[PDB]
Order: structure tokens, then C-alpha cells, then sequence
């Protein structure tokens, strides 16, 4: 999930997007 | 832009940041 | 718990402290 | 919304709870 | 409401969220 | 302390309230 | 330092800062 | 106090040392 | 990316999310 | 410029990149 | 004051608090 | 750099000065 994808992983701004409505 | 760890409060603050108006989830559970 | 005065990202701060690892969506107005 | 209603006027933290998952 | 590790300013955020108007302290050394 | 409490354990909304004024 | 122009949980992470492990007290009017 | 004076003018990190514990 | 109305710490907030490792200046007017 | 921008106007975080070293 | 680890955000944040109006710089890579 | 004296080191409110404009 986020978690794993950007906090435990690193994940950039444009994936954090992927969590918009 | 970069990648970086974003944990918790931060993750929410980015999420925030990234999204604004759309709005967004938070679902740490998945 | 008192209420509360909170725009931008201190919602969702505040969003975040209150739902814990429930998560939450932030769903503004347009 | 709770977004507005919490940066226009006030809203408790028993408001912003029916927000969560 | 959820549990969860507050430390730092995050601790300090939440403390002023649940406090607000009636203050707080924060007072790590005990 | 708090910092026991809250940080190196965790502690709810409602133990927090332990610290107000 | 430069003075300081500060609302809400901004006040409270300027103390934080400024206290470190002193901690503080927050103590707002009414 | 200190709260209503950083809010509706400014103050100094010096007399946010007075809070300090 | 939404547009961003930012103010204060919020700026830096969000200059240190976009630059992460790169770093970033912040020379606010004046 | 981008501090004033951001907070009396919107910026975007394309405009924000600018400001990266 | 005191000393204390600042990180990440948390780091520009007092940065911004210390700095303020004459700006910072926040170059990681030194 | 300032991320080895204030994050990885521990470095005073006046030590961070040393990084403004
Ligand atoms: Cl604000
Ligand atoms: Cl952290
Ligand atoms: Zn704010
Ligand atoms: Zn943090």
C-alpha cells in the first residue's frame, strides 16, 4: 500500500498522486 | 521532483501537497 | 477533546492523529 | 464539508472521526 | 480514536490538538 | 513521562488529555 | 533569530524547538 | 500572553524561552 | 499536481518535498 | 517572488522546482 | 535553547524558524 | 553539511543560523 510504497519503500510525488481522489 | 521516505504524518502532509482539491486516501492498512 | 480550527494540511494533520493507522480520505469542497 | 466546516467555523475532533476508514 | 507513537513535535502537535485552548504541558524530563 | 508514554509506547487521544492544563 | 509571526500549532513547534527537552508549557488566553 | 501576542503580532524565540519548563 | 496556496512554514514544507535531496533555497522579499 | 507568490496568490510545485538547488 | 536532532522537515522548519525573513538554505549534499 | 551537524550530530537553535541568507 502507501505505507509500504513510500514510507517503508521511497515513492515519489508523481506516486503519491496514485493515492488522489 | 525527487523520491524520499515519507512516513505517517508526512505522508498525509505530502499526500495533502500532491493532491489538494482532489482529495485523497490514506489507507495504511491497504 | 476541544474543538477545533483547521485549514490546509492541519486538517489533515489532524485527520491523521485522530484516525491512526485507520486511515482517513480527505474529501474537500470542489 | 468537514474540510470547510473546519477552516470556516470550527469541528470536533468526534466530527473529523467519521472521516476514517 | 487509534494508538499510535507520538514523539517530538508529533507529540507536541497532538498535545495542542486534544489540549487547545485549555494549554498544556509538555514536560519530557518528567 | 509523556515521552514514555506516548512516544517510546503508545498512548490514545484520551491519554493525552493527561497532559492538559 | 528573527522575530516571529506564529498561529495555532506553528506557536507550540516554535516552543518545541526553542525548549527542546526542557519542554514547555502552552498556555493560551481563555 | 505569549499565544495571542506570536498570533496577532510577533515575538521573539527569546520570549518563547520564558516557557520553557 | 494541483496549485498550491502556501504561507509560511507551509512553503518550506512543500520546497522540501519537491526538492528532497537536492535541497532547496528559500529567499522570501524583504 | 516565490514566497509571496505562493502565499498571497497560488504557486505550483512546477514553480516551486525552480527554487531546488 | 537547546541542541537536538532536526531532520528532514523537521529540520527546515527551523530553518524557516531561525532564518525567516533574511531566507536559508537547505543543501543536504553539503 | 547541516544534515551531519543538526540531524546526525545535534546542533543549537544559533548553529542553524550559520545556514540563513
Ligand atoms: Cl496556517
Ligand atoms: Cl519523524
Ligand atoms: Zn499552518
Ligand atoms: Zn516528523
Amino acid at each position: 500500500g502507501i505505507v509500504e510504497q513510500c514510507c517503508t519503500s521511497i515513492c515519489s510525488l508523481y506516486q503519491l498522486e496514485n493515492y488522489c481522489n | 521532483f525527487v523520491n524520499q521516505h515519507l512516513c505517517g504524518s508526512h505522508l498525509v502532509e505530502a499526500l495533502y501537497l500532491v493532491c489538494g482539491e482532489r482529495g485523497f486516501f490514506y489507507t495504511p492498512k491497504t
